[PDB]
Formats: structure tokens, sequence, C-alpha cells
């Protein structure tokens, strides 16, 4: 604490609340849709047959 | 020709000549934006 001489911190660009969500985003999709999200749209598939 | 001026860490009120317009932020402070 107390800063000492001039140096700074400076803070991340990204919070970690939306860093968080990016995470969730993706399983969302690899649950759901499979792997086919990462090339066109998503399209849904039951999870036993996937 | 517009502009914005960002203070880097001040509880905006050291700031000498101010306005309207007032905000701060979590990195500092931000006048000149609505
Ligand atoms: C900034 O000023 C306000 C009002 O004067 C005060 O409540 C607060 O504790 C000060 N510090 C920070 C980090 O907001």
């Amino acid at each position: 604490a107390q800063k000492f001489n001039g140096l700074t911190v400076l803070p991340p660009l990204l919070t970690d609340e939306m860093i968080a969500q990016y995470t969730s985003a993706l399983l969302a999709g690899t649950i759901t849709s499979g792997w086919t999200f990462g090339a066109g749209p998503a399209l849904q598939i039951p999870f036993p047959m996937q | 020709n517009q502009v914005a001026v960002l203070y880097q860490d001040v509880n905006c009120w050291r700031v000498y000549s101010t306005g309207s317009n007032v905000f701060q932020t979590r990195a500092g402070c931000l006048i000149g934006a609505e």
C-alpha cells in the first residue's frame, strides 16, 4: 500500500464478470448443438445421439 | 476538433478547472462526455 513512489497498476480492459459470461456461452453451444456452431449456424441435436 | 480528458487517480475533487459533464469511473474521472 501507500503507492510508494511514482508506480501505478492500471486496470485490465475486461472485468472478471464479463469473462465468466464468455465461457458460459461456449458450454451452451457444445451441449446443445455439438460442434456445428463452430462453422455456420447452430443446429440442435439430442445429446445421446451426439 | 473536440476532445476529452481522463485523470488517472483522482476522486473527482483536486481537479482545478472543471465545469459540467463530470463522471467517475473505476479507472479514474472523465470530463467531456455524457
Ligand atoms: C471520494 O469522495 C467521496 C465523497 O467526498 C467519499 O465518500 C469517498 O469515500 C471518497 N473516496 C472514494 C474512493 O470514493
